RNA sequence: GUAACGGGGCUAAACCAUGCACCGAAGCUGCGGCAGCGACGCUUAUGCGUUGUUGGGUAGGGGAGCGUUCUGUAAGCCUGCGAAGGUGUGCUGUGAGGCAUGCUGGAGGUAUCAGAAGUGCGAAUGCUGACAUAAGUAACGAUAAAGCGGGUGAAAAGCCC
RNA sequence: CCCGGCGAGGGGAGUGAAAAAGAACCUGAAACCGUGUACGUACAAGCAGUGGGAGCACGCUUAGGCGUGUGACUGCGUACC
């Protein structure tokens, strides 16, 4: 039971996730809510989105257990960057890239 | 009548970027890199097939020197004890017995001396 | 078939002793650079160094004479603005007599590492006596 | 200040060693209730050492 | 090409290339060095040449019997089952079929298949008789041929 | 047996395809030296 | 137990049992090839020659396998000067059971 | 900064004279294979079995090929029991390349022998598009100034009161 | 139907030959950016190679330093146009 969860088109650089997201591989389910919950990212408040997703596809289509269960596999891609036109002084013109990011979060017992 | 191209660009590349697997950095990713590196390397594998001669046959006297300074004889007394007895031109390479055999290279050494007096 | 190369694993080592009282500056350091590489053994490539152990009584003793008591340099730099210094061979024995030996071998010894692994090898022992009876080591002239 | 070449993925990652966060581990309980808080800081509900402070 | 002959941007005090004109194939769309217009590709081909050729064609047919040549070939009404059965009776699939006269009722024969077909004594290509099987070649064109190729 | 015969040994020539390869010989500025009104198209000289 | 031939220019080390690689010869895969030519025979003691080529000394050994040897890439390339070619090269050997070495 | 043997270091490990060794290149000789140009012998829609000799190479000349697109052959052939394309592996030619096959792809591709070129890219401060780099670094746009309570809301320094 | 803010987005169920065709949609390369495993690496110096090459991890043949991947160390070696 794999159970893969996954969220697309996140508002975010992909950089930023990754320093949260490398914490939490191989920690529990049960202390990865409250390592997100008190550090301050605004990609941190996302990826609590997904994990909280993540095993509540656990306990409805699978068969639960949430008293024991490990994350395996965790990790983040860059997503189709928003080009934009930032004003430059001296009629030079600026590309702006918009980041956005894919985070996907593998939780599985074995 | 056009000619839409596209397949014989890339196989082409396919061709330098399999060769260039193991390089550093951007030598085994990148086309333009690695289209340098594996002519280069292509120059040191055609110059050190005449270097790997050089190196062994060099390589090959410091075992023979080591073991003529063991038995108490110079390598030039050595291999000139060998040429001007009885003609008997032997290779550098045989006498790697020397390193498995101790007892076998000191019937070598011994009818060397017997050339030279 | 191909030669047979040598293996870090299985290698010669032991200890020898070698006494500088009685002999010549250079002319033993150059006897204990080639011992030291392994040129007289089945060491036979540059990559495995087999090379025995060895080392030296007497430093200070080390004969030299000649106009190279007063006229030896021993240039080193330290990297800064005035950092250039020189001490000749009597004051080398004055003070840290193992220095003399040490880069008249280093020089001797071949580029970085490997090089500096025979080094490592070496111990001086500017002073009288020693204790290597844990390991015995043997006594050789030349 | 202009660089006259570019820099590897290796001196970029490696520039990016130190920038790695550190984990909580200052998870603490009340004496009455569970409540998980950090070390010298209030809870969701209010309770701070056993006192109740900020009601609201 | 659609398009102007206006610079991009000036020649120089900047990094970008010079720009001449925006038409040029090294630029975006708008290109083509070396056009191609429509031409005749119709060669001389020398009348000795041309009868050499065919007299050459014509001896390899009689060599490898390719060619069986029939007194009065001719279907009676313009129908293409009687003409396929009539040679599906002689054994053959290809066949040129020439006649001198041209009737109109085997014209109308055969139009609808590929490998069967029909000409008169001014066509005959050269490259007919080699890429077709076999030919038919009917003893009142024989004559008409010969007097034509002397 | 349509396509069967051959052209015949040196009728149909191969020609000079040109500016194409190192290893061909003909690379480069291809077969008209190095700078000059020789190379430059359209300069040349009249008879 | 080893003895030294010369089969075709290159001489080898060879004992009674282990397989080494030759030059390619003209003689067929169920033939077998005999050595007169020996520098060394060594069975209990060592037993060099006095002059070139011992009449004693004798190793039959048949030829048997089929390939060629691995390619290399062979690449001449000067730099600046506008010029490059590459080249291939298979160069044929053979095998040997090595049935012979005998006194 | 040793900085006028390459360095260590040497009273021969220097220099001069004599002689015998050894080292030392892609030279030469040995062994095998390929290619161009002369002869001798088996023999001539001429290839082998030999012999002699050549084979660094830009500008540049001459000769011989591979592959790509399209037409003829081809209403043939191969193919939904799996094409082209893509990504691996093995094998093969002196090389450009070819053959077979796993996987992905799910509908066309095309032997042989010729013909026709928009026929092969690594560059031109090339061009278009995408994606890096510097870097999560500068900056976040008048130094007139915010603070606190109570609402709504998932969440309030910025909204409303 | 479940998480989530009666969202965004995703997981099941279901449609269909294919969901690995989900509307940012046939085929989805390379540059580019991660996760996982194997190996190397914090006393070591320079167009980051090649030749030689121990050891370790995956496969052999029943041993025969054999294949694949990594390359401690080491001879020589200052990109291309
Ligand atoms: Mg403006
Ligand atoms: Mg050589
Ligand atoms: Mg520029
Ligand atoms: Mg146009
Ligand atoms: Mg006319
Ligand atoms: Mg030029
Ligand atoms: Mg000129
Ligand atoms: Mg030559
Ligand atoms: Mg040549
Ligand atoms: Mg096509
Ligand atoms: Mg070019
Ligand atoms: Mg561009
Ligand atoms: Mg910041
Ligand atoms: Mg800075
Ligand atoms: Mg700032
Ligand atoms: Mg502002
Ligand atoms: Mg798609
Ligand atoms: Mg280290
Ligand atoms: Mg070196």
């Amino acid at each position: 039971m794999e159970t893969i969860a996954k969220h697309r088109h996140a508002r975010s650089s992909a950089q930023k996730v990754r320093l949260v997201a490398d914490l939490i591989r191989g920690k529990k389910v049960s202390q990865a809510l409250d390592i997100l919950t008190y550090t301050n990212k605004k990609a941190a408040v996302l990826v609590k989105k997904v994990l909280e997703s993540a095993i509540a596809n656990a306990e409805h289509n699978d068969g639960a257990d949430i008293d024991d269960l490990k994350v395996t596999k965790i990790f983040v891609d860059e997503g189709p960057s928003m080009k934009r036109i930032m004003p430059r002084a001296k009629g030079r013109a600026d590309r702006i890239l918009k980041r956005t990011s894919h985070i996907t979060v593998v939780v599985s017992d074995r | 009548a056009r000619v839409k191209r596209g397949v014989i660009a890339r196989a082409r590349h396919k061709k330098i970027l399999k060769q260039a697997k193991g390089y550093y950095g951007a030598r085994s990713r990148v086309y333009r890199v690695a289209f340098q590196a594996v002519i280069k390397a292509g120059q040191y594998a055609y110059r050190d097939r005449r270097q790997r001669k050089r190196q062994f046959r060099q390589l090959w006297i410091a075992r023979i020197n080591a073991a003529a300074r063991q038995n108490g004889i110079s390598y030039s007394k050595f291999i000139n004890g060998l040429k001007k007895a009885s003609v008997e031109i032997d290779r550098k390479i045989l006498a790697d017995i020397a390193v498995f055999d101790k007892v076998a290279f000191t019937a070598l050494v011994e009818k060397a001396k017997a050339a030279l007096a | 078939m191909k030669t047979f190369t040598a293996k870090p694993e299985t290698v010669k080592r032991d200890w020898y002793v070698v006494d500088a009282t009685g002999k010549t500056l250079g002319r033993l350091a150059t006897e204990l650079a080639r011992r030291l590489r392994g040129k007289h053994k089945a060491e036979y490539t540059p990559h495995v160094d087999t090379g025995d152990y060895i080392i030296v009584l007497n430093a200070d003793k080390v004969a030299v004479t000649g106009n190279k008591r007063t006229d030896k340099v021993y240039y080193h730099h330290t990297g800064h603005i005035g950092g250039i210094k020189q001490a000749t061979f009597e004051e080398m024995i004055a003070r840290r007599p193992e220095r003399v030996i040490e880069i008249a071998v280093k020089g001797m010894l071949p580029k970085g590492p490997l090089g500096r692994a025979m080094f490592r090898k070496l111990k001086v022992y500017a002073g009288n006596e020693h204790n290597h009876a844990a390991q015995q080591p043997q006594v050789l002239d030349i | 200040a202009v660089q006259q070449n570019k820099p590897t993925r290796s001196k970029r990652g490696m520039r990016r060693s130190h920038d790695a966060l550190t984990a909580v581990t200052s998870l603490s309980v009340d004496k009455t209730s569970g409540e998980k808080h950090l070390r010298h800081h209030i809870t969701a509900d209010g309770y701070y050492r056993g006192r109740k402070v900020i009601a609201k | 090409v659609t398009g102007s002959g206006k610079k991009p941007w000036r020649q120089k005090g900047t990094g970008r290339a010079r720009s001449g004109s925006i038409k040029s194939p090294i630029w975006r769309s708008g290109g083509v060095t070396f056009a191609a217009r429509p031409q005749d590709h119709s060669q001389k081909v020398n009348k000795k040449m041309y009868r050499g050729a065919l007299k050459s064609i014509l001896s390899e047919l009689v060599r490898q019997d390719r060619l069986i040549v029939v007194e009065k070939f001719s279907v009676e009404a313009p129908k293409t089952k009687l003409l396929a059965q009539k040679l599906k009776d002689m054994a053959l699939e290809d066949v040129l079929i020439i006649t001198g006269e041209l009737d109109e009722n085997l014209f109308l024969a055969a139009r609808n298949l590929h490998k069967v077909d029909v000409r008169d004594a001014t066509g005959i290509d050269p490259v007919s008789l080699i890429a077709f099987d076999k030919v038919v070649m009917t003893a009142d064109a024989v004559k008409q041929v010969e007097e034509m190729l002397a | 047996r349509l396509n069967t015969l051959s052209p015949a040994e040196g009728s149909k020539k191969a020609g000079k395809r040109l500016g194409r390869g190192i290893g061909s010989g003909l690379g480069k500025t291809g077969g008209r030296g190095h700078k000059g009104q020789k190379s430059r198209s359209g300069g040349g000289v009249r008879r | 137990m080893y003895a030294v031939f010369q089969s075709g220019g290159k001489q080898h080390r060879v004992s009674e049992g282990q397989t080494v690689r030759l030059e390619k010869l003209d003689i067929a895969t169920g033939e077998t090839v005999e050595f007169a030519e020996v520098l060394m025979i060594a069975n209990g003691e060592e037993v060099k020659i006095g002059v070139p080529f011992v009449d004693g000394g004798v190793i039959k050994a048949e030829v048997v396998a089929h390939g060629r040897g691995e390619k290399v890439k062979i690449v001449k390339f000067r730099r600046r000067k506008h010029y490059r070619k590459q080249q291939g090269h298979r160069q044929w050997f053979t095998d040997v059971k090595i049935t012979g070495i005998s006194a």
